[PDB]
């Protein structure tokens, strides 16, 4: 019998993912304060990961991953695409750090960003849900999902959304998260740590992408919350702590040799 | 040559004094009896393992060192055991009645009997010292004697050795071995009492010890015999320079002045490797470059945290076996470029490093295999305060209800300290804080 | 990567290399022992006495 | 820290403390005759805590034996092991205490209370340095209740820095001698209350329920329940008797099982009646507590497990760990790692393993309440008072004792609810 703690209510994703761990039966929730879990759905703010994985007995795992904040601060960010010499002064995807040259969708003449959903597990597995969405300007949901974004574009422009746009997005990715995986990972490490994080996008009228921010707390589209939250529950805490397809995600894995 | 006395209180001080002095012995050719065959000077010398080590006209080498417990059972078998011969019967001293896991109990009820007795036997080998540094203590945080004489102790030499360095070495409580609930009381009642009489405390967290155990050594459940080797091989690490022809850390007084730039941030993370078991049918010896980068995992720290989550103060490699400065460039070079090593802002990010061509010695019959190189790192990290959180938490829970304090007050305690010691331990929290922002 | 101040002898070596640039008296002592130690006889008195009663 | 005094009264206290003796010796190779015929050492290494070392290499129990009359102290003169014990510490009066608390505290008992005091002297005396006592006696008859306790005054008042540790049989209906069991018990626990540091409770009513649902014996005798008690005594003061490093001695046990200086009264347990997993689900289950408390309707504060025999440490480590992580509800969470795991080499007799339990729980209200109920019933009407007003005693000495129990009941509430 697997047991967790929830730290955070306010929470959309991990109330969700509290409700389905109550629903197989085999996980029990103790009070918020009870040192002796294995799943802590932690706090946003302090989260004290200090006192992880120094229960005897206990195979300790959390949801957020400790440093992955200089990602998710607009000035961390910034600062961190910069200094980091993998990232570089050079990059495209990275404004200088507004666009007055947006891609827009038609009929409506209108603007919007992309939200593209990232799950990294304890083995720092990068994993993209397939289902992203579009918060766009009703003005010259609002909630575009990617099959009929992708026919848009097979018919607007003649291309598809794999091609013109989810390349770049898989590379800004991989490139972010492969960035401070030295500073993150939780490979060795007395707990684990796995995190879903929230990548926000903009396209110019020249179908290349750029990235705007990284949420470290993101909520979910309503009618995903289910297939993304079982997802999360699958490769994320099923993985540490087995029970008794056709992926959701897309495993963001790239060697090329040289 | 100036002499080193090191003083174990309680079982666990006393416990892993044995073993320390048993590695010594072996590694400074000292036979049990105390004869040393390699040593020309008979009845004296001011060779650097006297610092350790004194001389009598029959060719004997007597530990500089002192064992104190309130109760006799752990002392006896010293008097006793493989290495009576070696301990002059002074230097052993034991009470009738223990502390009781109680601060209280051994600092003040207690102490008191006991207390100048000690002062005395110590004043005895001071007087044998042409040129004493000061002393190193060996104690846990969780023993009543450990915690509460240890700290009046270290009071009073600061009164009667105003002038010397005082060492630690600390068993910092964990409940896989743990004999007592109130253990973390007595840890911030020890530390607060001794931080200002305290120059540089090496902590050894018996989890992290405990963990190593099993982890690389196959050991199913380790013993306090299991734990107390390893321990005694990181303690040989860090005071062989005062015992072997050296240039780093030749004196206590340097142990500070390159590890300790706050007088209160004086607990230096100490990380060892390689430890290897020797039951291990075959094994491929680690290389310069393998050793040095295990020095960066946690999983090899004397406590369990995570440096990379803080700034470094300072950080010394202490090498041991077969080994040469072009190594330890080329396998720090690596290290830098794979590795989130960070320095406060107003510190050289740099390495002092030093090397004894001798490679570890190990006891016959050991759980440990036998090495050509081996490293200990003493890095001035702001992540050790991790454990302090870890422990300031469980004395909160405790405190909160009183639980257990009557034990205390009944000693002639009063709650006072319970709420002065946590308050200058939740400065310490934060002075790691500032630094380490 | 800076190597300085290496010093040799013939069992082994120390140098250092740069990455990167930037008390109570005795008396005092005694007190507190004694405040204690009349804490505990006047508890100890205070329980003769209740059993006395 | 190394001699402790045994001290057992009445006839319920010295039947029991027969069994303890009995036991024990066997386990530390001693015979009748108290000499010494053991295998290994380990019987020897802390054979001074319970014995004395005579003339001969004899080893002699460092034991009292008290009773206001002489019938059980001359049936254990008789018994097996009767010819152990020191002739000298038989003291015992003619005229018995007639199931009165009151003749025990106050009349009869006041007057071999000295001469007893005298023999727990010379024990002391001769101890090179004396830890404690502990008493075996029940709570519901006269002598060992109302004697026992007065005995604990005197000691503590001789001996104030001192541990004093009992045995303390409560009594029930089930397996009742008279109507005025309440009343003497609720008398006593005032006593235990004030001037013991542990108290292990043991519960008549547990005891024959595990005698006739468990063991299924149709009808059990006091001898039955003994063997039980006897059993229950060897393991909890297993740590006590050979080599270890968790509550090796009586101070130590209270410092990690007393968080408040009231509540030290334990609920003990034992096991078997054989895998390290079955030996930690039995010695945690009610239907293995011998204090008739549900541990599922209070909180643990502190727990003390023992286990016998040569078995994996590291599986012990890991069931013990398991029960734990697995109930972490009934372990309060204001007392970080509040149970300690102890392991002893040498098994009882006849047993390859087992395993001895001592938890401090809020449950154990439940028992202080269920002799306040049955103390009410009669006190309200004042029935059978007259047995005790006839010894000097008022009816505001019994008001007290009421209100002082039901403020124990209070306080192990609030600290279940904390
Ligand atoms: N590493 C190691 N830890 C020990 C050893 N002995 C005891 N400890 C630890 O020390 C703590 C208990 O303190 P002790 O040193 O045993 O007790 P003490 O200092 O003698 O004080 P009292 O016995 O209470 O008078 C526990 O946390 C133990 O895990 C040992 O030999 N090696
Ligand atoms: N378990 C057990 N309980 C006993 C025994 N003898 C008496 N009792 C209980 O103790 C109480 C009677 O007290 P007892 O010791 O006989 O009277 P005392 O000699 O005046 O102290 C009743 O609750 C009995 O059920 C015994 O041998 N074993
Ligand atoms: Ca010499
Ligand atoms: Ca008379
Ligand atoms: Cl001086
Ligand atoms: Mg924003
Ligand atoms: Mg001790
Ligand atoms: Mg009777």
């Amino acid at each position: 019998m697997y047991t967790f703690v929830v730290r955070d209510e306010n929470s959309s994703v991990y109330a969700e993912v509290s409700r389905l761990l109550l629903a197989t039966g085999q996980w029990k929730r103790l009070r918020k304060d009870n040192p002796r879990f294995n799943l802590m759905l932690g706090e946003r703010n302090r989260l004290p990961f200090g006192r992880l994985g120094h229960e005897p007995g206990l195979v300790q795992l959390v949801n957020y991953y400790r440093g992955a904040d200089k990602l998710c601060r607009k000035a961390s960010l910034v600062k961190l695409i910069k200094t980091s010499p993998e990232l570089s002064e050079s990059c495209t995807w990275f404004p200088e750090s507004y666009l007055e040259k947006p891609l827009l969708l038609e009929p409506g003449h209108r603007k919007f960003d992309i939200r593209s959903w990232v799950l990294v597990d304890h083995l720092y597995n990068i994993y993209l849900y397939r289902e992203g969405v579009l918060r766009t300007s009703s003005e010259p949901g609002n909630e575009m999902f990617f099959e009929e974004f992708n026919q848009y574009l097979m018919d607007a422009l003649n291309t598809t959304l794999e091609n013109s746009i989810l390349l770049q997005i898989k590379h800004i990715i991989r490139s972010c998260l492969m960035c401070i995986e030295p500073a993150i990972s939780t490979k060795h490490l007395h707990y684990q740590s796995f995190q879903l994080f929230g990548f926000d996008f903009m396209v110019d009228e020249e179908l290349k992408v750029w990235l705007i921010e990284v949420n470290g707390a993101p909520a979910c589209a309503q009618k995903l919350y289910a297939e993304l939250c079982q997802g999360i529950v699958d490769v994320a805490i099923s993985s540490v702590f087995p029970l008794a397809p056709t992926s959701i995600f897309i495993k963001l894995h790239h060697h090329h040799h040289h | 040559m100036r002499e080193c006395i090191s003083i174990h209180v309680g079982q666990a001080g006393v416990q892993i004094g044995n073993a320390c002095w048993e590695l010594y012995c072996l590694e400074h050719g000292i036979q049990p009896d105390g004869q040393m065959p390699s040593d020309k000077t008979i009845g004296g010398g001011d060779d650097s393992f006297n610092t350790f080590f004194s001389e009598t006209g029959a060719g004997k080498h007597v530990p500089r060192a002192v064992f104190v417990d309130l109760e006799p059972t752990v002392i006896d078998e010293v008097r006793t055991g493989t290495y009576r011969q070696l301990f002059h019967p002074e230097q052993l001293i034991t009470g009738k009645e223990d502390a009781a896991n109680n601060y209280a109990r051994g600092h003040y009820t207690i102490g008191k009997e006991i207390i100048d007795l000690v002062l005395d036997r110590i004043r005895k080998l001071a007087d044998q010292c042409t040129g004493l540094q000061g002393f190193l203590v060996f104690h846990s945080f969780g023993g009543g004697t450990g915690s509460g004489f240890t700290s009046l102790l270290m009071e009073r030499l600061s009164v009667d050795y105003g002038k010397k360095s005082k060492l630690e070495f600390s068993i910092y409580p964990a409940p896989q071995v743990s004999t007592a609930v109130v253990e973390p009381y007595n840890s911030i009642l020890t530390t607060h009492t001794t931080l200002e009489h305290s120059d540089c405390a090496f902590m050894v967290d018996n989890e992290a010890i405990y963990d190593i155990c099993r982890r690389n050594l196959d050991i199913e459940r380790p013993t306090y015999t299991n734990l107390n080797r390893l321990i005694s091989q990181i303690v040989s690490s860090i005071t062989a320079s005062l015992r072997f022809d050296g240039a780093l850390n030749v004196d206590l007084t340097e142990f500070q002045t390159n590890l300790v730039p706050y007088p209160r941030i004086h607990f230096p993370l100490a990380t060892y490797a390689p430890v290897i078991s020797a039951e291990k049918a075959y094994h491929e010896q680690l290389s310069v470059a393998e050793i040095t980068n295990a020095c960066f995992e946690p999983a090899n720290q004397m406590v369990k945290c995570d440096p990379r989550h803080g700034k470094y103060m300072a950080c010394c490699l202490l090498y041991r076996g077969d080994v040469v400065p072009k190594d330890v460039n080329a396998a720090i070079a690596t290290i830098k470029t794979k590795r989130s090593i960070q320095f406060v802002d107003w510190c050289p990010t740099g390495f002092k490093v030093g090397i004894n061509y001798q490679p570890p010695t190990v006891v016959p019959g050991g759980d440990l295999a036998k090495v050509q190189r081996a490293v200990c790192m003493l890095s001035n990290t702001t992540a050790i305060a991790e454990a302090w959180a870890r422990l300031d938490h469980k004395f909160d829970l405790m405190y909160a209800k009183r639980a257990f304090v009557h034990w205390y007050v009944g000693e002639g305690m009063e709650e006072g300290e319970f709420s002065e010691a946590r308050e200058d331990m939740a400065a310490l929290e934060k002075d790691y804080e500032e630094v380490g922002v | 990567m800076e190597v300085i101040e290496l010093n040799k002898c013939t069992s082994g070596q120390s140098f250092e290399v740069i990455l990167k640039p930037p008390d109570p008296s005795l008396e005092e002592i005694q007190k507190k022992l004694e405040a204690a130690e009349e804490r505990r006889k006047y508890q100890e008195a205070e329980l003769l006495k209740h059993l006395a009663e | 820290m190394r001699e402790i005094v045994h001290i057992q009264a009445g006839q319920c206290g010295n039947q029991i403390g027969a069994k303890f003796w009995e036991v024990i010796s066997d386990e530390h190779g001693i015979d009748p005759t108290g000499s010494y015929h053991g295998d290994s050492d380990l019987q020897l290494e802390r054979i001074n805590v319970y014995y004395n070392e005579a003339t001969g290499n004899k080893y002699v129990p460092r034991a009292i034996l008290v009773d206001l009359e002489p019938g059980t102290m001359d049936s254990v003169r008789s018994g097996p092991f009767g010819q152990i014990f020191r002739p000298d510490n038989f003291v015992f009066g003619q005229s018995g205490a007639g199931n009165n608390w009151a003749k025990g505290h106050y009349t009869e008992g006041a007057e071999l209370v000295d001469s007893v005091l005298d023999v727990v002297r010379k024990e002391s005396e001769s101890c090179d340095c004396l830890q404690g006592f502990q008493l075996t006696h029940s709570l519901g008859g006269g002598t060992g209740s109302g004697m026992g306790t007065l005995l604990i005054s005197k000691i503590r008042e001789e001996y104030p820095d001192r541990i004093m540790n009992t045995f303390s049989v409560m009594p029930s209906p089930k397996v009742s001698d008279t109507v005025v069991e309440p009343y003497n018990a609720t008398l006593s626990v005032h006593q235990l209350v004030e001037n013991t540091d542990e108290t292990y409770c043991i519960d008549n009513e547990a005891l024959y329920d595990i005698c006739f649902r468990t063991l299924k014996l149709t009808t059990p005798t006091y001898g039955d329940l003994n063997h039980l008690v006897s059993a229950t005594m060897s393991g909890v003061t297993t740590c006590l008797r050979f080599p270890g490093q968790l509550n090796a001695d009586l101070r130590k046990l209270a410092v990690n099982m007393v968080p408040f200086p009231r509540l030290h009264f334990f609920m003990p347990g034992f096991a078997p009646l054989l895998t390290v997993p079955e030996l930690t689900q039995q010695m945690f289950d009610s239907k293995n507590m011998m204090a008739a408390c549900d541990p599922r309707h209070g909180r643990y504060l502190t727990v003390a497990a023992i286990f016998r025999g040569r078995m994996s440490m590291k599986e012990v480590d890991e069931q013990m760990l398991n029960v734990q992580n697995k109930n972490s509800s009934y372990f309060v969470e204001w007392i970080p790692n509040n149970v300690k795991t102890a392991v002893c080499d040498i098994p009882p007799r006849g047993l390859k393993m087992s395993a001895t339990f001592i938890g401090n729980s809020t449950a154990i209200q439940e028992l202080f309440k269920r002799i306040s109920e049955q103390f009410t019933a009669m006190f309200r009407r004042k029935a059978f008072l007259h047995w005790y007003t006839g010894e000097g005693m008022d009816e505001m000495e019994f008001t007290e004792a009421e209100s002082n129990m039901n403020d124990l009941v209070s306080e192990y509430q609030q600290y279940q609810d904390a």
